[PDB]
């Protein structure tokens, strides 16, 4: 399973915000222009025009990879073995072996 | 996306990862500050 | 107590919640930022902005959690911390930001507790919450006698190995109430915190205060300010804006009750 | 709901008979349900508002004078109509807006 990764938003207002290209796994980011977010106490800024917001995420494995996962094998030969039980002089003697 | 391997790698403690979840990012709501997005769902959980 | 101290340099913070108990949205001081169900026991591990087992005075205490009023933490009795979907929660155990609980199956879940005002505060998000099925039958509860197989739960202990979230210095704070308009102009009362403001009044005094100032042949509809004086980090949420292009750091908080196996 | 047997208006408090009487109640103690507790969005009168999960029966009731409950269940078909063309139990973070009726507060 993978997990979103989603760092706060970066607010820019009265000005235009900008990103650069990573390397991570899967991860992109966008400018989103004629914003005007709020918050509890009022609008966000001064500016309420000409405002942009840089969002941006990335997908990376979760924590929960060390104990919940599947794993994908390539199969070939297999090694054949038996546990044989042998009636030997009247004694009933049980012998591993390949 | 949506499928089994979407997300791999080679080893459990490898740095080494490769995903594709079709992740896209969504203009936010008027007047919030949240971040939406539209992404492919774990094609782990799905198979499980 | 000593896995708690990583929240001595930290506060809850106030973020938007899409339904806050009355079909419509709002701020508040309870939000949840992740819903976790790796665990195949069907246990459910919720993120919150509220801080649980922490005091405002930074000490410890299992019976206190502490909520964001306004501008300042405030303390609450765990007691009124209370976890729904279809029907009401057993929680197992909490920790900081995050709470485990056992919950009946639903379409939706919803967390909230009662303020110091006794105030009940909730968030309620959309979440599909029905359990994978362990073995070949569909139980409903555990029962005396039968098979044990492999399931994987979250324990209790808080030593979070390698699990950790990005805390930071908070964002300026908007408030519009610092604004008071007397005598036909604008106060921008400090109110014991720096202060930024600025004003469409040809305000080349704009910058930051740390006491009362009165900025003349100027009305409060055209002026904007916000509080800057946070000494104390919060949680990286998407629900809260940064200072800048880049990222404050300066903490790293550990995430209790890591997934684990189990019969 | 928020009348007093002194006719005085408190909205903290309602009244309810009692035998040949009128008689004051806490307007706290009022509940509404059908499958799982329903909020209570406001009261006036006769007249109570509220937003209930879905559920074949409704029910109301309140706390007497003497602390004895009071309760009245009746059957009802709680189901919703569905706005737009999915289905979902809470309002999200994000989406699309479409006209739908709705109780006033007035």
């Amino acid at each position: 399973e993978y997990k979103t990764v989603i760092p706060s938003p970066y607010v820019k207002c009265c000005g235009t915000a900008e990103c650069k290209d990573k390397n991570l796994p899967d991860y992109s980011c966008k400018v989103f222009t004629g914003v005007y977010p709020f918050m509890w106490g009022g609008a966000y800024c001064f500016c309420d025009a000409e405002n942009t917001q840089l969002s941006e995420a990335h997908v990376e494995k979760s924590e929960s990879c060390k104990t919940e996962f599947a794993s994908a094998y390539r199969a070939h030969t297999a090694s054949a073995s038996a546990k044989l039980r042998v009636l030997y002089q009247g004694n009933n003697i049980t012998v591993t072996a390949y | 996306p949506g499928q089994f391997g979407d997300i791999q790698s080679r080893t459990p403690e490898s740095k080494d990862v490769y995903a594709n979840t079709q992740l896209v990012l969504q203009r936010p709501a008027a007047g919030t500050v949240h971040v939406p997005y539209s992404q492919a769902p774990s094609g782990f959980k799905y198979w499980l | 107590k000593d896995n708690f101290n990583v929240y001595k340099a930290t506060r809850p913070y106030l973020a938007h919640c899409p339904d806050c108990g009355e079909g419509h949205s709002c701020h508040s001081p309870v939000a949840l930022e992740r819903i976790r169900n790796e665990a195949t026991d069907g246990t459910l591990k919720i993120q919150v902005s509220l801080q649980i087992g922490i005091k405002t005075d930074d000490s410890h205490d299992w019976t206190k959690l502490r909520y964001m009023d306004n501008h300042m933490p405030a303390d609450a009795e765990r007691a009124g911390l209370f976890v729904r979907t279809s029907a009401p929660c057993t929680i197992t155990g909490t920790m900081g930001h995050f709470i485990l609980a056992r919950c009946p199956k639903g379409e939706t879940l919803t967390v909230g507790f009662t303020d110091s005002r006794k105030i009940s505060h909730s968030c309620t998000h959309p979440f599909h919450h029905d359990p994978p099925v362990i073995g070949r039958e569909k139980f409903h509860s555990r029962p005396q006698h039968g098979k044990e197989l492999p399931c994987s739960t979250y324990v209790q202990s808080t030593a979070a190995t390698t699990e950790e979230i990005e805390v930071h210095m908070p964002p300026d704070t908007p408030d519009r109430t610092l604004m008071s308009q007397q005598s036909g102009n604008v106060k921008i009362t400090v109110n014991g915190q720096t202060v930024r403001y600025k004003c469409n009044c040809g305000g080349s005094n704009e910058g930051l205060t740390t006491t009362d100032k009165v900025i003349n042949n100027c009305k409060v509809d055209q002026c904007h300010a916000a509080v800057t004086n946070h000494k104390k980090w919060q949680y990286n949420s998407p629900l809260v804006p940064r200072n800048a292009e880049l990222g404050d750091r300066k903490g790293k908080i550990h995430i209790p009750f890591p997934l684990a196996n189990v019969t």
